[PDB]
DNA sequence: AGCTAATAAACTAAAAACTATTATTATG
DNA sequence: TAATAATAGTTTTTAGTTTATTGGGC
């Protein structure tokens, strides 16, 4: 499946595109389940998870009543949800946008990160987009420059940088 | 244990921070028996705010809770009881708070069965921002209304700011871009100002008072511009210029 | 790890710390603590389980355990808090100054010797593995002691001695208008590695701007990922570490904990009878996967093997030119192969021979790498990467061969194509002159993810509970005003160009 | 003008590395 | 009669599960 999206330059040039996975790790799609050891079912198979008093008791702790936090330096400091996701960093939604350009040589192999290869041409039914990206091609080769590029999933991804 | 009442009521004691610091007044609501919670619950009445906080502010986003400043309990324990829930500790509160307060006050701290004092007047007049926005003849004929209406016609200051009175300022008439020095004029332009009775100083038909200023010159185009309208000029017989609106 | 790290931090408590030339400035006691604050948040983000402590010299009062007269400790060596944060920032400021010097004196006689015998017992406190005795102190002025020869010869035989006892001290230039007086009483007596004392400092010009800078990192150590064993036939076998010049870091994992007690509440989970509501035993478990109708089960050990292909190792397939791998073939972040003596000794003679070799040959490395028990070995690619130094000679990269991953089959993944289209050469070169426009040359360390920063904002501004949370800056937003004044009109003369005049790019 | 599927993110357990110590045997 | 040698006790990644998740549909 394609990622249909618009590569974005500076605040007046955009590209319909579409990203392909071209390298993804294989991986089993199939789960093990646990099933009982005398009936082989499922049904008579669930967890149960108790929050009971870390302190000198064994009450169970209410999922409510439990929140989360975050050690800090020697302390932990209480931590709600509501706080983080009122103050997180929000994303601008479904985005990749260009940054800067520099010589292929500037850098390496060695600082190639995610699992994944991405395949990118433009959304189909743009043959002036096509044109363009070709120009774009070219142009790279012939300089040798790599394209710095800023990319964001959607809003509930966490926006980065790729080559 | 002090008051029984504040017991039996959870309290999210989590700024204490004020000139008192968090303890000892965390201890002193022991002391009443106060229910204390780290975090706001649903079953916690209100959370008490000292300074200001990000967490602080949080709570004003977080519509759930009502933010109380420690003054409000400062008086309810020097009182040893519930102090009532007029806004001057209020920050943020619960829509069903919003409505109570709608509900025993108005859009301000005004009561709607207490009578008001000079206290709680004085507070909600310097709470309210400057609001000097409208036309000045708005202000005469509001406060005008505000006489005549409630029987207010009591004020002991009235020369020229507020309703109804005529007086020429100006040695010139139909050129006001001017002014005559070395006469009483100045005199009159500055007692036009403060005590209060709205300044006309153009002709025109909706004039009925006769009123001669403090130069005896003027009476000659006083008795000039009488023929223009139908009302005749009378000579005249507080005020401290010795006027007459008849 | 091979020892920790800890500094101590000493303010002048006297008079001249509490002044300024210009209001513009601050006093020397208020850079001073706002670095230390900076300092601190720091060492949290950065490498919290560091000992730091604070100690004062020349107040009146005192608090030190010999209780030398004027030495007032304030805070021991400890990993920090944001309650000592509290405790710094109450007298952090133009009045909290004041306070300090209410609540605490300023500006009495002392011995250097003193406070040196002070620190070296706060030393003999702590009990770690240690290896950073580095000290800190600020002031503008050293010929105070000088004043009293015999102070100045005490304070000096202490100063060898903590230098033989491997004390490593350093002090912060401070505006002194009349100079701080380099080479006159510190330099001769302070412990340097090197000298590049020349100006006598009239003002504070040293490496405060470091410190005030705020890192945000974990810096972690250098571990070795295995000492794993390359098997070149069956028995030609050596050890070599394995590392991660780059790991991707990621947000530290939350803390469950309590409402009002905020205490991290244990949570035991276990399986119970479903069907009864009794009680399931770890052994009374059974996996199972249903492809259509037939249930298949399998067990832990059953798992386990399916997994298992062949010892946890490296195994030498052959050799090929480095220009035979694709660069667009990518599996995920490559890692580093170090030699070791630590287990097959002559194994490092073997790493040299063989990284010099290749690279006279331009050839990689073919090899079965299996990480650990029970995981399907794959194939490798080991390029010689030789170390390179800089001007300062110091490692840009270090020698080794990077691990680069060869992916498989099911790893290719084919999508729809299209045919080749060209594009006009005029359109070409304008396409390079737009590049020429906006080139740079890039640097590794010039960008960061802003979600981390602006996550560590919130964190140490809900420590810190001020009105507002401090806002990170996102260094990956393009320049686009920018950008588009150094362009020109280029862009729509490409955009016309090729884009039709009357279709816009939008759909 | 009504409908829902990959999915990175998050959450787990699980496995290794890396320290830090010690139930054991000569042996008198 | 008493020293030494496998050992677990912390992190630390890391590799499966879990989930709330925009698009089309008609």
């Amino acid at each position: 499946i394609h990622w249909p999206c618009r590569l974005t330059i500076g605040s007046n040039l955009s590209i319909r595109i579409a990203a392909y996975k071209s390298i993804l790790q294989e991986r089993v799609k199939k789960t093990w389940t646990v099933v009982d050891a005398k009936t082989l079912k499922k049904e008579d198979i669930q967890k149960e998870t108790v929050y009971c008093l870390n302190d000198d008791d064994e009450t169970e702790v209410l999922k409510e009543d439990i929140i989360q936090g975050f050690r800090y330096g020697s302390d932990i400091v209480p931590f709600s949800k509501v706080d983080e996701e009122q103050m997180k960093y929000k994303s601008e939604g479904k985005c990749f946008s260009v940054l800067g350009f520099c010589k292929s040589s500037q850098v390496q192999r060695r600082f190639f990160m995610g699992n994944q290869v991405l395949k990118v041409f433009a959304a189909r039914d743009d043959e002036a987009a096509a044109v363009a990206l070709s120009s774009l091609i070219h142009a790279l080769d012939d300089l040798d420059m790599v394209a710095i590029v800023r990319y964001a999933y959607d809003k509930r991804a966490n926006p980065q940088v790729g080559v | 244990k002090i008051s029984n009442i504040f017991e039996d009521v959870e309290f999210c004691v989590m700024s204490g921070t004020d000139s008192q610091p968090k303890p000892d007044l965390e201890n002193r609501i022991a002391e009443f028996g106060g229910y204390i919670v780290q975090n706001p619950g649903p079953d916690t009445y209100c959370v008490i705010a000292g300074s200001e906080n990000i967490r602080v502010k949080n709570i004003i986003l977080s519509n759930k809770h009502d933010v109380v400043k420690p003054a409000w309990l400062l008086e309810c324990f020097k009182t040893k009881s519930f102090v009532p829930w007029q806004p001057r500790f209020m920050i943020h509160m619960c829509p069903s708070t919003k409505e109570h307060f709608a509900r025993e006050y108005d859009c301000y701290g005004d009561s709607y069965f207490i009578d008001t004092d000079l206290n709680q007047l004085k507070e909600v007049f310097s709470g309210i921002k400057n609001s000097n926005e409208q036309t000045p003849e708005e202000m005469a004929s509001l406060i005008a209304d505000l006489e005549y209406r409630y029987s207010w016609d009591c004020s002991p200051l009235s020369m020229f700011r507020r309703h109804t009175v005529y007086l020429d300022s100006y040695a010139v008439i139909n050129d006001l871009s001017t002014k005559n020095e070395g006469t009483r004029l100045a005199i009159k332009a500055l007692e036009l100002r403060f005590h209060g009775a709205k300044v006309v100083s153009c002709l025109a038909e909706g004039v009925s008072h006769v009123i001669i200023g403090e130069d005896h010159s003027r009476v000659a185009d006083f008795k000039a511009f009488r023929r223009t309208f139908k009302r005749k000029f009378k000579i005249l017989k507080d005020k401290c210029e010795l006027q007459e609106e008849n | 790890y091979s020892g920790r790290d800890s500094l101590i931090f000493l303010v002048d408590a006297s008079k001249a710390m509490f002044e300024s030339q210009s209001e513009d400035e601050l006093t020397p006691f208020d850079m001073s603590i706002q670095c230390i604050q900076s300092v601190y948040i720091s060492k949290i983000i950065s490498s919290d389980r560091d000992l730091l402590a604070v100690v004062f010299y020349g107040t009146e009062k005192d608090k030190n355990s010999v209780n030398f007269k004027n030495i007032y400790v304030l805070q021991e060596l400890d990993n920090p808090g944001a309650k000592r944060i509290l405790e710094l920032d109450q007298f952090k400021g133009q009045q909290g100054q004041k306070r300090f010097q209410d609540m605490m004196g300023h500006g009495s006689d002392y011995s250097l010797s003193e406070v040196l015998w002070v620190c070296a017992n706060l030393f003999s406190d702590v009990q770690f593995k240690m290896s950073h005795k580095r000290i800190m102190l600020f002031t503008n002025e050293d010929n105070p002691h000088g004043n009293d020869s015999a102070k100045a010869s005490r304070a000096r035989t202490k100063a060898g001695d903590l230098r033989d006892t491997g004390i490593f001290l350093d002090l912060m230039h401070l505006k002194k208008p009349g100079g701080f007086d380099i080479s006159l009483f510190y330099r001769d007596i302070i412990s340097i590695a090197e000298d590049e004392d020349l100006r006598v400092h009239f003002e504070e010009s040293s490496k405060l701007e470091d410190l005030l800078r705020k890192v945000r990192a974990k810096e972690t150590r250098k571990r070795a990922l295995s000492r794993l064993k390359l098997k070149l036939n069956k028995d030609i076998v050596i050890s070599v570490g394995i590392y991660n010049l780059v790991q991707k870091a990621l947000k530290p994992p939350p803390i469950k904990l309590y409402r009002e007690t905020n205490e991290p509440v244990k949570t035991k989970t276990r399986t119970f009878n479903t069907s009864t509501g009794g009680l399931l035993l770890p052994s009374d478990t059974k996996r199972s996967q249903i492809y259509g109708s037939r249930q298949i089960i399998l067990e832990k050990e059953e798992t386990e093997e399916l997994k298992r292909f062949d010892d946890p190792g490296l195994m030498l397939m052959g050799f090929k030119p480095l220009v035979l791998l694709k660069k667009h073939h990518y599996l995920r972040p490559s890692l580093f192969v170090y030699p070791e003596e630590s287990l097959v000794i002559g194994s490092s003679t073997l790493f040299s021979a063989l990284l010099i070799k290749c690279l006279e040959k331009e050839v990689a490395a073919l090899c079965r790498y299996t990480p650990r028990r029970n995981i399907p070995p794959y194939f490798v690619a080991l390029v010689p990467q030789e170390e390179e130094l800089d001007d300062q000679k110091i490692q840009v990269t270090p020698p080794g061969f990077q691990l680069v991953f060869l992916p498989f089959a099911d790893d290719k993944r084919k999508m729809p194509f299209t045919e080749k289209i060209m594009a006009t050469p005029e359109q070409v070169g304008k396409m390079k002159a737009i590049v020429e426009k906006l080139r740079f040359t890039y640097r590794s360390d010039s960008f960061e993810n802003p979600v981390l920063q602006q996550h560590f904002r919130n964190l140490e501004a809900l420590a810190l509970d001020l009105m507002e949370p401090e806002q990170a800056v996102d260094l990956t937003l393009p320049k686009v005003e920018a950008m588009n004044k150094r362009l020109g009109s280029l862009v729509d003369e490409f955009k016309e160009l090729v884009y039709p005049p009357d279709y816009n790019p939008e759909g």
